[PDB]
């Protein structure tokens, strides 16, 4: 508890880091506390990456509300003032994760941090990060102070630095988004004042923020393609200034070029010409330069988006470059521009050959799929070329094979040799990645599933898939192969050699393959009841034993979950066994681990659903038990599941109006939950139960269920002495007395 | 009125029309105009989710209906909490809405499980009796249930509705209900006698007419009703039809008393 946790968090301090953080989160979920806090202190003072991981991951996992904030606030405050950059990114993420807790201290903490950040504005960038994180995590209390924010950022922004600008513009963006959802003139004034190289790339980004917020349409295209009054009034002046700056400063001064490329398409989208040929010249000149080749194509594509009916004139130029770049295989954005061009069918035909000559590269197949989406026409040639290149790849480096397998299932296609080649493929494979994708591709490509042709091929392939899924030494592809079999496969899983293998799959160790297999078999047994029924009876007998004759808190819960699944699926096996099962479950509830109770309650609801008008005579006791649990938080089980099961009982069996008379406090209880909790699920369940019980007439509800007084005609001289005694005697009865 | 003035109107007032227009369209049964009126209501309101769920159920889009019902519950939490804080009397209006939402949920499982219909009908009958005896709540609840059940498939609920309308000064509505239960309008065909199928409906109709000015006509009709009942009882006596006989005799007694009390 002490040394083991210390060693684990030290290993975290000294891909692998994220896995360690996830493992620590899981270990905490399983769960000493003093030693955990001492370990946090040990790693914080000294390394910092693992400490940040440990501090951040545990937030939102455990149930610490106030003491955790009170302790970690000092830790977070100590690092920001003076420290190196880069590593801050993770500290900022930790701050964001912490700030989303919200326990009666967010206002104070956020305002304190914002004010101390404004004070500084290794000092300025920390303030910028603090402001950005508080704007993101806490939109409410960040909005409290805006004027100092703007005033001080307008001073700190224009220093001769790039790092401080990159974050200041983001903070301005967050503040302006919050302002718009619920200043602009000052922003424009200060942006234009500076321009009259340092005072360029920040003002341009600020003007970009203003323009983008003015019209969200252009940014809704920018963001989508990336994944694959104020400004209007002062439009002429800004446009003229920008045009003059672009025309005059041809080679005056990397950063300015990327800012220009960012601004040009959004400005064009604001108004689709004035300087189109000029924008073409600028962008194309920027292309041939490698330092700007990547961003130049971004600008070209974004402007093609912005300007619709004037880009076509320059199709031959851009394409001439593209067909030259790929034969060797920068074009990652070329493909985005081409896709944006259609948002134009005969040139794509010629464009087909070199994209496929690229080999397997990301964003190519998605680009082609989106192209086929918007413009439905040319596809057969695309499919032919794609299949030919995939064949050339698979006849014969590793990630390329993975991407080929991923691609072989995207959008439509037009295959006997391929299936057997994949059979050879996943057989020559000691790899969790190649095998998983190969199995997924094989499952997807056999979508068709009454003719006795291809049936033999299906039988052989399915036999091989079952063999691999049951014999895999490692667990992670067994779970994928098993889950890949959906409701569509019923004809071939009703065989004997396959049902025996499925039975073997049961009684496994991971318990998840167990749930999946039991669910699958339960889904079956309506087609071949000869084999499944006795096996399920035997498994039911075994499950009722583990729960009855084992004093362990884990196997009981697992068996309860497995009983719930079995009851949910294949219900024709449980009707003759309703009385025994129920009698067992109730016993576990009548005892003087929360998971066991939760699973028992969950399975009772499914039992209720499977029956009805046959579970009556058992409703009164289950009603007394669940009522006793609803109040009396000493036996603090969950409330969502309890309300759910109560509603299921009432709905399925049929039991209305009478409960109000029998349990007169059931209404005073159910309404209180509406004014005491902060859960959507709990409130919705309470409303649903109130609806199911039915509206009750207020008269029936009624049937079911001093100091001022002191002031009469007594003179004031006698009034003061009394009321004093009344109050003092009211206090004089234990409790507060403790100190009084 | 809603049909006459749609393009002659502003958008602000269009929004306020939309709810009543949709309610009227649903009441009449014209499903074409209901969608047009519904799409105008804001999506954030409880009523918008309610009516979208109703349309989804009509078009067999159960998942969409469940989503809409959930959203309606989330939108109702605020009103229910606000009013519930003081007295249970002030919270009744929202309780009726919770009742309607649960009934709408139960409407599903009626189009999917044929083995679960009679139990649902019995549950509905038993639940309706615990509510207050106001006419508008009954109207709303019956309109909600009318999506899968026609009046002819459950007579007693509509008979009780008509009787409730009678004790209030709304005899015309009871007349309409009894007319749409009989299958004809005896008011038009005065020269003809009352129909004899479903004797309970005829008995209720005769006492509604007596409630109005037609007293002597009610007496004359009741005499013939008793004669026909006696003749039918004699001519259709069978050991199998003993329960029927028991229900027939109990009816005749209730008739006879009225005669005397009127005489």
């Amino acid at each position: 508890s002490n040394v083991s946790v210390l060693q684990q968090f030290a290993s975290g301090l000294k891909r692998a880091k994220a896995a360690k953080e996830l493992q620590h989160y899981v270990t905490m979920e399983l769960r000493s506390t003093r030693f955990y806090d001492q370990l946090n202190h040990h790693i914080f003072e000294l390394e910092r990456k693992g400490g940040i991981l440990a501090i951040a991951s545990l937030i939102g996992v455990e149930g610490g509300n106030a003491t955790r904030i009170g302790r970690f606030a000092n830790y977070l405050r100590n690092l920001l003032p003076s420290n190196d950059p880069v590593v801050m990114e993770m500290a900022s993420k930790a701050i964001g994760r912490l700030a989303m807790a919200g326990d009666t201290f967010t206002a104070e903490y956020v305002e304190f941090e914002v004010k101390r950040a404004l004070e500084w504005l290794g000092r300025r960038h920390a303030a910028v990060l603090v402001l950005r994180e508080l704007a993101i995590s806490v939109p409410t209390f960040f909005f409290q102070q805006v004027q100092p924010f703007f005033d001080n950022i307008f001073v700190a922004v224009w220093d001769p630095k790039q790092a401080i600008r990159e974050g200041a513009v983001a903070a301005l963006r967050a503040c302006l988004i919050l302002t718009t959802q619920r200043w602009y003139r000052h922003t424009f004034e200060e942006a234009e004042k500076g321009f009259d190289d340092d005072r360029i790339h920040g003002a341009l980004l600020i003007l970009n923020e203003l323009v983008r917020i003015s019209s969200m349409e252009g940014e809704r295209l920018r963001e989508e393609m990336e994944e694959i009054l104020v400004e209007s009034r002062c439009c002429r002046d800004l446009m003229e200034e920008k045009f003059d700056q672009v025309c005059q400063w041809v080679l005056k001064c990397s950063l300015i070029q990327m800012t220009i490329l960012n601004l040009l398409p959004r400005l064009a989208a604001f108004r689709p010409t004035q300087y189109l040929q000029d924008t073409m010249n600028h962008v194309l000149s920027c292309v041939k330069k490698e330092k700007e080749r990547t961003a130049a194509f971004q600008a070209l594509g974004l402007l093609s988006v912005a300007v619709r009916s004037e880009f076509k004139v320059y199709l031959p130029r851009v394409l001439d470059i593209i067909r030259a770049a790929l034969p060797p295989k920068v074009d990652a954005t070329v493909f985005t521009c081409i896709s944006m061009l259609a948002r134009i069918q005969q040139d794509i035909k010629e464009l087909l050959e070199p994209m496929l000559a690229v080999g397997l590269s990301p964003a190519l197949t998605a680009v082609l799929y989106d192209l086929s989406r918007q413009i439905p026409q040319l596809k057969k040639d695309i499919q032919d070329g794609l299949l030919k290149m995939l064949s050339l790849v698979l006849m014969h480096d590793v990630g390329s094979i993975t991407l080929a397998l991923r691609t072989l299932g995207s959008f439509e296609f037009e295959l006997t040799q391929f299936v057997r080649h994949c059979a050879d493929h996943f057989l020559n494979s000691e790899h969790k990645e190649i095998r998983m994708e190969a199995a997924r591709t094989c499952s997807r490509l056999l979508t068709p599933s009454v003719s006795q042709t291809a049936v033999q091929v299906v039988a052989d392939v399915l036999s091989k898939l079952l063999v691999v899924g049951i014999t895999d030494p490692d667990p992670d592809i067994r779970y994928c192969v098993l889950a890949s079999l959906d409701e569509r496969f019923d004809a071939h899983l009703a065989q004997a050699e396959n049902l025996q293998a499925l039975f073997v799959a049961l009684n496994d160790q991971v318990f998840e393959i167990r749930e999946l297999a039991i669910c699958t078999v339960g889904r079956l047994s309506s087609m071949n009841p000869a084999f499944v029924m006795p096996f399920l009876r035997k498994m039911l007998i075994q499950i009722l034993t583990e729960l009855e004759h084992s004093g362990i808190g884990r196997i009981k819960e697992q068996s309860a979950r497995m009983l719930g699944h079995l009851v949910s699926n294949a219900p024709r096996l449980i009707r003759p066994y309703m009385e025994p099962i129920l009698k067992a479950l109730i016993l576990k509830l009548k005892d003087p681990n929360p998971g066991v109770i939760n699973n028992v309650l969950a399975t009772i609801g499914e039992l209720a659903q499977v029956s009805g008008l046959e579970m009556r005579k058992w409703v009164d006791e289950l009603f007394i038990i669940i009522m006793d649990m609803l109040q009396d938080s000493s036996l603090l089980a969950k409330r969502q599941v309890a309300l759910w099961t109560l509603g299921q009982l009432v709905a399925s069996t049929g039991y209305v109006v009478e409960p109000y008379r029998k349990y007169p406090t059931l209404l005073e209880v159910l309404l209180n939950f509406l004014k005491t909790e902060q859960n959507q699920g709990t409130r919705r369940e309470a409303i649903r139960v109130l609806g199911l019980l039915g509206a009750l007439d207020p008269y029936k509800h009624k049937v079911n269920i001093e100091m001022l007084v002191n002031m009469g005609n007594l003179p004031l001289d006698e009034f003061y002495p009394a009321v004093s005694m009344v109050a003092l005697m009211r206090i004089f009865r234990d409790q507060s007395l403790s100190h009084h | 009125q809603c049909c006459e003035k749609w393009t002659l109107v502003n958008d602000e007032t269009q929004a306020k029309m939309a709810r009543m227009a949709a309610a009227a369209a649903w009441g009449l049964g014209q499903w074409d105009s209901m969608e047009e009126y519904t799409c105008m209501i804001p999506r954030d309101t409880h009523d918008g989710a309610f009516y979208r769920a109703v349309l989804a159920l009509h078009q067999d889009l159960f998942s969409l209906a469940q989503q809409c019902i959930d959203k309606a519950r989330d939108l109702l939490d605020a009103e229910l909490t606000a009013m519930a804080g003081e007295s249970y009397s002030r919270a009744y209006g929202a309780m009726v809405s919770c009742h309607m939402l649960s009934e709408l949920e139960e409407v599903i499982q009626y189009k999917l499980v044929p083995e679960r219909r009679e139990i649902i009908r019995q549950i509905w009958w038993e639940r309706l009796q615990g509510c207050q005896r106001i006419v508008e709540d009954w109207q709303k609840i019956l309109m909600v249930r009318s999506l899968v059940v026609s009046p002819h498939e459950d007579m007693r609920t509509w008979l009780k509705y008509a009787s409730l309308c009678g004790k209030s000064g709304r005899l015309a509505l009871a007349h309409k209900t009894l007319v749409l239960l009989l299958g004809v309008d005896p008011s038009r065909q005065l020269d003809h006698p009352l129909p004899t199928v479903h004797p309970q409906v005829t008995y209720a109709y005769m006492k509604n007419m007596w409630k109005s000015a037609r007293k002597i006509d009610a007496f004359q009709h009741m005499q013939h009703f008793v004669q026909t009942m006696q003749q039918q009882a004699q001519h259709a006596i069978a050991t199998e039809d003993q329960q029927h006989k028991q229900e027939l005799h109990k009816l005749m007694a209730r008739c006879f008393l009225k005669l005397g009390e009127w005489q």
